[PDB]
């Protein structure tokens, strides 16, 4: 998930207001990326034997 | 271990370099060369602090070494009953028999067995030091938790719609 | 003695790469064994920056925008000074920087500037920059801006304060900035309140000048044990630099990283509504 | 309680073992909090140590046999809380300390654990 | 942002950004918990193999 697009993208004012929450959604963009990486790791642990 | 077991006073490990694995008594920090390599690579008033462990690195090493020393010369005989006097070469003979491998391999190739373990340990020390990322299982964990905590601090600067992000400013 | 030359050399701007230069240290904070990501006005790395030669000495006027970079090469008779202002048409509190035999004079006044200003030259004379001036607001004397060593400066407007920063570096190429890492620091901080828009280099009477514009870009800066910066990365200048500011490292391990986003904006606009067979009868009354 | 030319916060001044560039006025930690300041009147660098602080907990036996307990103040001086034992694990007020090792009963931290004797 | 006077828009925007961010956090948290269970399942599957 792209939290800028999700919350309100293509807007100067929405971007400036979203940034007042700091890194709160950056961490979610990161958590989802991390989950996706882990899903390939799970596949490799199960099948690449 | 039920109690901490002493590493035998005589290091009869059949020529194996257990001195690289078990803590070095000559140092102020009682760690083995494997441990020194890892420990040298794997690394407030804002209200966030870190509490000490009960069991210090040396204390963990004492429990770890007891289990380890037992594992190499006596197995679990220092636990389930009184200790058994199995010399390292017989512990190894039993070790091979226990996996379906004839004991003849230990005696006929005692010198090659001694060398392969030691060679591999040396390779491990070089692998971990030449490739620091090999220690990544702990380096990433400590860095990720440190980042989460540092982020918790950085987030104090956020105003969330307020005129100011600071409570004692407003 | 305002002799006008209006040389108008009309040289190609000769914009060439700034490479890894153009970084200075805007803050006053000590840091060490860290990288820090800062969004500020710096020259972009490897961006093309104009190296105009006065040499018939021309005096072109370039935009200030939100801050600029300046550097120069001089021989025997050394030119040290600038003309800055909102318009430079004798209506506002323009700033002159004039270096003389013992020190540098930083002065702000409503200077009634000449069409093609210079310093007459055993002292420099401001009378050949402007014929008169009045309603003055600032004067200060600081250390000379004099040091093969290129003189380098960065100029900024911070909430009405004009800041002047400097350092020098050895020259391998007369027409190009040397490789290495810049670290300019301020000498003066001026409380003027002037909307500086235009820069003109001030030439002394008897000449190679590098002028760039700073851009609001993020730089990842590497801080050493002394509190200074030894290196830098321009965030998302190119794909390796996207990866470096994403990871907060000057070294990237072999691998694939998620660093950016591909986004396309609408450029077209479409409005459709039903066919109207019933235009409203305003005309029944109106006409 | 500090105010150095407008920069505020609290802590303990000590002489710094590091120097700032002539330009730099203040120093910062990894957390971007103040680590040190330059003295605005006499140039010199002063480190700011945080004022002693930490959590407080009580070590206690079961109330069935004893009500003799001790107070633990973490990472600080014993004077900031005669039976006083100083340790980084937290200073124990209302307890003694003995050099001989024992099996652990109630853990304190950093290699030290409380126990009770008649 | 296209209907309300800027300061009023900012108040209404802050309320919605917060609500939208909370929905993303909730989803991510649920995916992290489910991911922990799926990772455990994958590790068990790998063990069975
Ligand atoms: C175990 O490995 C150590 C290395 O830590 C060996 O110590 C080396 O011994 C050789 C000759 O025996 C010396 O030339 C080196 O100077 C020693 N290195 C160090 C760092 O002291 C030790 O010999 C090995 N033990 C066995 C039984 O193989
Ligand atoms: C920062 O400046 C320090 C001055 O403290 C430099 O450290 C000195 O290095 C020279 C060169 O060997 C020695 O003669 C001095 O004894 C050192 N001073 C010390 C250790 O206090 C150092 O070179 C500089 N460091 C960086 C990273 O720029
Ligand atoms: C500001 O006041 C301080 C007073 O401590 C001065 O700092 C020192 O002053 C003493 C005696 O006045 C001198 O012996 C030292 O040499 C001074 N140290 C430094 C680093 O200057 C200081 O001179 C005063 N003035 C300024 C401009 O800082
Ligand atoms: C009335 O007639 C005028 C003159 O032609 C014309 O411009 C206008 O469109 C008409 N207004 C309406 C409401 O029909
Ligand atoms: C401990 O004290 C509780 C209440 O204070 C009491 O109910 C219990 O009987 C006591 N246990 C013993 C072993 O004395
Ligand atoms: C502890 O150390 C002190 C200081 O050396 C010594 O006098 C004392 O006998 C020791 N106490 C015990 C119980 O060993």
């Amino acid at each position: 998930v792209d939290c800028t697009m999700y919350i309100c993208g293509d807007s100067t004012e929405c971007s400036n207001l979203l940034l007042q929450y700091g890194s709160f959604c950056t961490q979610l963009n990161r958590a989802l990326t991390g989950i996706a990486v882990e899903q390939d790791k799970n596949t490799q642990e199960v099948f690449a034997q | 271990v039920k109690q901490i077991y002493k590493t035998p006073p005589i290091k009869d490990f059949g020529g194996f370099n257990f001195s690289q694995i078990l803590p070095d008594p000559s140092k102020p920090s009682k760690r083995s060369p494997i441990e020194d390599l890892l420990f040298n690579k794997v690394t407030k008033f804002n209200g966030l602090t870190v509490l000490p462990p009960l069991l210090t690195d040396e204390m963990i090493a004492q429990y770890t070494s007891a289990l380890l020393a037992g594992t190499i010369t006596s197995g679990w005989t220092f636990g389930a009953g009184p200790a058994l006097q199995i010399p390292f070469p017989m512990q190894m003979a039993y070790r091979f028999n226990g996996i379906g491998v004839t004991q003849n391999v230990l005696y006929e190739n005692q010198k090659l067995i001694a060398n392969q373990f030691n060679s591999a340990i040396g390779k491990i020390q070089d692998s971990l030091s030449s490739t620091p990322s090999a220690l990544g299982k702990l380096q990433d964990v400590v860095n990720q938790n440190a980042q989460a905590l540092n982020t918790l601090v950085k987030q104090l600067s956020s105003n969330f719609g307020a005129i100011s992000s600071v409570l004692n400013d407003i | 003695q305002c002799v006008n030359l209006t040389t108008r050399t009309q040289l190609p701007p000769a914009y060439t790469n700034s490479f890894t230069r153009g970084v200075y240290y805007p803050d006053k904070v000590f840091r060490s064994s860290v990288l820090h990501s800062t969004q500020d006005l710096f020259l972009p790395f490897f961006s093309n920056v104009t190296w105009f030669h006065a040499i018939r000495f021309d005096n072109p006027v370039l935009p200030f925008n939100d801050g600029v970079y300046f550097a120069s090469t001089e021989k025997s008779n050394i030119i040290r000074g600038w003309i800055f202002g909102t318009t430079l048409d004798s209506k506002t509190q323009s700033l002159l920087i004039v270096n003389n035999a013992t020190n540098v004079v930083i002065k702000v006044c409503e200077f009634q500037f000449c069409n093609d200003p210079f310093l007459g030259v055993w002292m420099e004379s401001e009378f050949r920059v402007y014929s008169s001036a009045n309603n003055c607001t600032f004067e200060y004397v600081s250390q000379p801006f004099l040091m093969k060593n290129l003189r380098e400066f960065v100029f900024k407007n911070i909430d009405g304060y004009f800041k002047i920063y400097s350092k020098h570096t050895p020259i391998n190429l007369v027409r190009d900035l040397p490789q290495g890492f810049s670290a300019l620091e301020p000498l003066v901080d001026l409380p003027i309140g002037i909307n500086i828009t235009r820069f003109q280099t001030l030439l002394a009477l008897h000449a190679a000048y590098y002028v760039g514009y700073l851009q609001p870009r993020t730089f990842l800066l590497k801080y050493n044990e002394n509190g200074t910066i030894t290196d830098a990365v321009d965030c998302a200048l190119d794909p390796l630099s996207e990866t470096k500011c994403t990871l907060k490292s000057f070294t990237v391990e072999k691998g694939i990283y998620q660093t950016s986003n591909f986004r396309v904006q609408p450029t077209e606009s479409i409005v459709r509504f039903p066919n109207i067979t019933n235009l409203c009868p305003f005309g029944e009354v109106f006409n | 309680n500090f105010n150095f030319n407008g920069l505020t916060g609290t802590g303990v001044l000590t002489e710094s073992n590091k120097k700032f560039l002539p330009f730099q006025q203040f120093g910062r930690d990894i957390a971007d909090t103040t680590d040190a300041v330059r003295d605005p009147q006499t140039l010199e660098i002063l480190d700011i140590t945080p004022c002693s602080f930490g959590g407080v907990s009580v070590i206690t036996p079961g109330t069935n046999t004893s009500n003799q307990v001790a107070v633990l103040y973490q990472d600080v001086n014993c004077t900031e809380v005669s039976n006083v034992f100083q340790t980084r694990a937290g200073c124990l007020i209302g307890a003694e300390h003995v050099n001989n090792s024992y099996e652990c009963d109630i853990p304190i931290g950093a290699g030290i654990c409380a126990s009770y004797q008649t | 942002l296209s209907r309300l006077d800027p300061p009023e828009a900012e108040v209404q925007i802050d309320r919605l950004i917060t609500g939208r961010l909370q929905s993303l956090q909730t989803y991510v948290t649920q995916q992290l918990i489910r991911a922990a269970e799926i990772r455990a399942s994958a590790n068990l599957a790998a063990t069975k193999m």
